């Protein structure tokens, strides 16, 4: 279990992307040459994972850029770690999709998938042990989600003994105002459902409220927004770039953090919260799980975990850690399913991220995010009910049963959530 | 003379076999290169310390030794640490993916893909033995490795090597220490497949060692490296019998015989003392009465129950060092007039005595202090039921809810296993309740 | 018949066919087999000149489709902030319920279209109008715990 195929698709998917690979960077002391600069030997541990080593001792990301927009492949180049990817794994489409989940998925989409898959599988092959693939994306378009998602169940074919995870970015009308975002997102849910095996739920209404209401920044740009997702990417890899105690893959995050196979959606959150160009541990583990630190907009008092994994970087006493810890889960003791033992894991990490002292990521399972599946639904049906703008999908050759299906599976998946916040281990 | 071939699987068994082979090298001064001064008879012999070391042409002794796991960073430490050139390259088996916590692969898929090369390898060390009496198996029932890889080895042992005696020490989870959630689920599916192919296992429960390495060693926060040392203590002083000459557990047989009465409860509790630290360089030393009095004190045992709650069926007393037998039985005798010894009224009420008059050895760089006198107590007592209780328990409150199931359904198992290794550990419990 | 061709043009946003249907005598106020008029269907796909010149030429304002939608109801859902504005200024019932209880509140709230919200808050929409479950506007603000919604609803 070593090598990760990353792949970043569309243009939310390609701008987060981009930003996670020069922080990831940053923390590896690699340069955008792709020269490594770095002070500690734990920086080059486990530096395969994500990066391919190449001639003249250069570290090569093992990413792969896709999007049916030529445009985006300009942006990513132009960018400061523009330049490190490897030139042959860019494969870009002329028309794009316009917001338009079925061209994605069925005809424009369809027509680059061969091309992406060819991409996917040199650098499979190149792999000493796959371990699996990551894909980021949004949800609300048409590339990052219609296509995206065809990719995942593609890849799913070919692969089925490896974990597929991705980095999904939920819609909001708070960041685009877009109606037909409650489509594309729902018919992504239906197909996210079924072919990963493990999502991490990046919410924009989570993401524009820390801005707006916690971070005081009135007009929140994207700059902003991936400022939040690019310190959450990076603590949630963390065990999987730093050597520690535990030698954590994705399969082991799986079989430990999943316990039902549809219930792979996981609200990660984050401490401390800071803004662009601007802590003791009790405080920590208290941040770490509160509401406002979330990256999903649920709050997990409303519902009850069903597994956590906390990440605490940075120089620390493990065992003022392990009291804290002990410590939350006795106040907040009916926030926890009784019936899973043991549910909640933490591990230390020496190495800090950039300019901080300290820091704490959250990845929990809660039954809680029901709450952002419910919202999403509110606005599918909302649309659906007066069939607006429904002919912009038939027209691709999509059935209208696809959206009933869609919305069926995403009730269903509601359902079970709130069936084990009401389970009792009697 | 008969040969011991010990076995140690995943990162547990690895571990504990590293540290445990650490201290048999310092016991009977065999150097880090193989190298032994003290032996005269150059390329082989019939000596007690041969059971568990073969001797090569060169003067170089060898340990009768595998270790095995799914992946390689645990057993790449062995190949490069201070002990490498002391086991045959060919005695050390890594495969590639490992089982992922979970018991399925590690006994069904992956473990498939390892399983003939190390019976096999297993093959050539027992072809150069002379009378092998049988295994000893180091695992952890927690891991996918430990667990699942244990039992499909466990399983073909029983068809090739029908009649040789097969031992475990085994690591009971603690939740301090912990690697995953479905460690309940591992451990119970092992117990279940293994109970008919082991003739005698010694559980070390990690929170009793957790507990004991807090208190006795005042370490804050023990780490393996501490938890391992002590475990190898006790390791070493349960086969010492087996390595020296003596007159108690001489055989792998004579465990069984003096320890199991009935196959299925072959659970023996041990019980050591004193555990003192090495910052206390100047203790006194304890009386053989002090020490012997140490092994009724639930504090000091390997696994954490109440024996005063149970009934013994068996109970040996192993010293090491400066003890006159006359002492002990002194001892003995002032311990019976106690109403927490209650033996099964089928049982004699003896206590066996086998002395070592060598005193234990400590490894540099280990946080016990030397002391002149030592005892292992090994007893059979039904308060291990309390072990598997906690166990079951911690089990049925997922499987209520078939929390997990997928993950080991998904690798080429039936959901119906589940159930039948929940069935016998009932069983195994109605059998303590049964005998008292 | 001029009347399918003025219910394509208005979709469409052609501006000039749409005068020139109404001159040669189609049916300003002609149905598809959902009951959308040719004011709906310029209200959905946000073609402002068209909802003014279907205004001046007898459009009924609250005209129904099969599913009580008003163009209305459908210019919040979409959120067409001018749309909204020169219909109520025209007479849209402010209030209009559908076959679902919902207002054009309800659909403004339920898509955040907070602004729309407001200038339907102004010109008198009712905050305890209850849809089919029971819900105003207000309880959908509460549930979906949208601050910026509720802060509005409580002016
Ligand atoms: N957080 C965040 N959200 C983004 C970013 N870029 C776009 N989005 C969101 O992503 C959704 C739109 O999807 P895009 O990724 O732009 O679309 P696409 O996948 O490129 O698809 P088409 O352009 O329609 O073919 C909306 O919800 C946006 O708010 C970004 O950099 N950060
Ligand atoms: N005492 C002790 N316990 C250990 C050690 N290493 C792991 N454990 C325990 O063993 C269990 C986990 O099993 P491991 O042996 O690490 O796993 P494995 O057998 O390699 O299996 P996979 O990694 O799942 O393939 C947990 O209960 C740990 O606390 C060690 O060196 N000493
Ligand atoms: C609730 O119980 C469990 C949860 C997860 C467990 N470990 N899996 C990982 C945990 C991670 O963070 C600590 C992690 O960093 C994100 C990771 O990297 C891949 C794996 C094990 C558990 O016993
Ligand atoms: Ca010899
Ligand atoms: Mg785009
Ligand atoms: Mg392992």
């Amino acid at each position: 279990m070593r090598e990760i195929v990353h792949i970043q698709a569309g243009q939310c998917g390609n701008q987060i992307g981009a930003k996670f690979w020069e922080v990831i960077s940053d923390e590896h002391g690699i340069d955008p040459t792709g020269s490594y600069h770095g002070d500690s030997d734990l920086q080059l541990e486990r530096i395969n994972v994500y990066y391919n080593e190449a001639t003249g001792n250069k570290y090569v990301p093992r990413a792969i850029l896709v999007d049916l927009e030529p445009g985006t492949m300009d942006s990513v180049r132009s960018g400061p770690f523009g330049q490190i990817f490897r030139p042959d794994n860019f494969v870009f489409g002329q028309s794009g999709a316009g917001n338009n989940w079925a061209k994605g998925h069925y005809t424009e989409g369809a027509e680059l998938v061969d091309s992406v898959l060819d991409v996917v599988r040199k650098e499979s092959e190149s792999c000493d042990c796959l371990q699996g693939f990551q894909l980021t994306h949004s949800l609300g378009g048409g590339t990052g989600s219609g296509m995206g998602t065809l990719l995942i169940s593609k890849i799913r074919e070919e692969y089925p003994d490896r974990i597929m995870n991705t980095f999904s970015v939920m819609p909001s009308p708070k960041v685009s105002d877009t109606v037909v975002e409650p489509y594309n997102a729902t018919l992504s849910v239906h197909q996210l459902v079924e072919n990963t095996d493990e999502t991490y739920c990046i919410d924009n209404e989570a993401l524009y409220d820390i801005c707006f209401r916690t971070l005081k920044l009135t007009t929140p740009t994207y700059g902003d927004l991936n400022h939040l997702v690019s310190a959450t990417m990076s603590g949630v890899t963390t065990c999987l770039r730093f050597p520690g105690q535990l030698n954590a893959d994705l399969r082991k995050l799986a079989v430990n953090m999943v316990p039902f196979p549809r219930l792979h959606f996981f609200m990660p959150g984050f401490a401390p919260l800071t803004s662009r160009g601007s802590l003791t541990v009790p405080e920590l583990t208290q941040q770490m799980f509160d509401s406002k630190n979330m990256m999903a907009a649920c709050d997990p008092r409303h519902g009850r975990y069903l597994t956590v994994a906390a990440i605490f970087r940075g120089r620390m006493s493990m065992k003022e850690v392990d009291e804290q810890m002990l410590n939350v889960q006795n106040k907040n003791s009916s926030y926890f399913v009784e019936w899973i033992p043991n549910n909640v894991k933490t591990a230390v990490c020496d190495i800090p991220p950039r300019g901080l002292k300290m820091s704490a990521t959250f990845i929990g399972n809660s039954t809680a995010i029901q709450e952002l599946f419910k919202r999403i639904s509110e606005q599918f049906t909302a649309m659906f009910r007066r069939k607006a703008f429904l002919h912009w999908y038939t027209g691709e050759g999509m059935d209208e049963m696809e959206f009933t299906e869609a919305e069926s599976n995403m009730n269903d998946l509601v359902s079970e959530y709130q069936q084990y916040q009401d389970a009792t281990a009697d | 003379m008969r040969e011991c071939i010990s076995i140690h699987v995943g990162q547990a068994g690895v571990q504990i076999g590293n540290a445990c082979w650490e201290l048999y090298c310092l016991e009977h001064g065999i150097q880090p290169d193989g190298q032994m001064p003290s032996d005269k008879t150059i390329g082989g012999g019939d000596d007690s310390f041969n059971t568990f070391f073969s001797e090569t042409g060169a003067g170089k002794h060898v340990p009768r030794a595998v270790f095995v796991d799914l992946e390689p960073t645990v057993i790449d430490e062995v190949r490069t640490g201070t002990y490498r050139q002391l086991f045959h390259p060919e005695q050390l088996i890594t495969g590639k993916e490992d089982a992922a916590n979970n018991y399925a692969r590690g006994h069904y898929t992956i473990g498939k893909e390892i399983i003939d090369l190390v019976l096999d390898r297993i093959r050539k060390l027992a072809d150069q033995c002379t009378g092998l009496q049988g295994f000893l198996v180091f695992h952890s029932f927690g891991g996918g490795t430990g667990s699942g890889f244990t039992s499909l080895l466990m399983e073909r042992l029983s068809v090739d090597y029908g009649k040789k005696s097969k031992l475990e020490f085994s690591i009971y989870p603690a939740p301090q220490v912990s690697t995953a959630v479905v460690e309940p689920y591992n451990s119970i599916l092992t117990t279940h497949t293994t109970l008919e192919h082991s003739d005698c296992a010694f559980m070390v429960d990690n929170e009793a060692i957790y507990d004991i390495c807090r208190r006795n060693l005042d370490i804050e926060r023990p780490t393996y490296t501490n938890l391992n040392r002590l475990i190898s203590q006790i390791v070493s002083s349960i086969t010492a019998s087996l390595r020296f000459d003596g007159a108690l557990n001489v055989d792998l047989t004579e465990f069984q015989t003096n320890l199991v009465p009935y196959p299925r409860i072959h659970f023996p509790l041990a019980t050591y003392a004193p555990v003192i630290s090495a910052e206390k360089a100047y203790h006194e030393q304890l009386s053989v009465a002090e020490i012997t009095n140490a092994c009724f004190e639930p504090a000091n045992q390997m696994v954490k129950c109440d024996p005063r709650h149970g009934k013994y069926m068996a109970c040996c007393l192993l010293y090491r060092g400066d003890v006159v037998p006359k002492d002990v039985n002194a001892a003995i005798a002032t311990i019976k007039t106690k109403r927490s010894i209650q033996f099964v009224d089928w049982c004699p009420t003896g206590f066996k005595v086998g002395i070592n008059y060598q005193p234990p050895t400590v490894v540099p760089g280990g946080d016990l202090a030397k002391v002149q006198r030592a005892v292992c107590m090994l007893s059979n007592t039904t308060a291990i039921a309390e072990a598997w209780a906690r166990l079951d328990h911690k089990f049925d409150l997922m499987y209520a809810k078939r929390a997990f199931v997928h993950w080991y359904v998904g690798e080429g198992m039936e959901e119906g296993e589940f159930s039948e290794a929940r069935e016998d550990m009932a069983a195994l419990e109605k059998d303590y309740e049964e005998v008292g | 018949d001029l009347g399918k061709k003025l219910l394509e043009a208005a979709r469409a946003g052609q501006d000039d066919e749409v005068r020139i249907l109404m001159a040669n005598g189609a049916d300003v106020n002609a149905t598809d087999a959902s009951g959308l008029t040719p004011l709906h269907l310029a209200a959905t796909y946000g073609h402002l000149e068209i909802v003014e010149v279907l205004l001046k030429h007898g459009a009924d304002v609250n005209a129904i489709d099969i599913m009580g939608s008003t163009p209305l109801h459908l210019a919040a859902l979409i959120g067409h902030l001018e749309i909204v504005e020169v219909l109520l200024k025209h007479g849209a019932d402010v209030n209009a319920v559908d076959t679902w209880g919902d207002t054009p509140l309800h659909l403004a709230a339920i898509m955040g279209h907070l602004e729309i919200v407001e200038v339907l808050l102004k010109h008198g929409a009712d905050v305890n109008a209850q849809d089919k479950f029971g819900k105003t506007a207000f309880d959908i603000s509460i549930d979906n715990g949208n601050e910026d919604l509720a802060e509005i609803l409580q002016k």
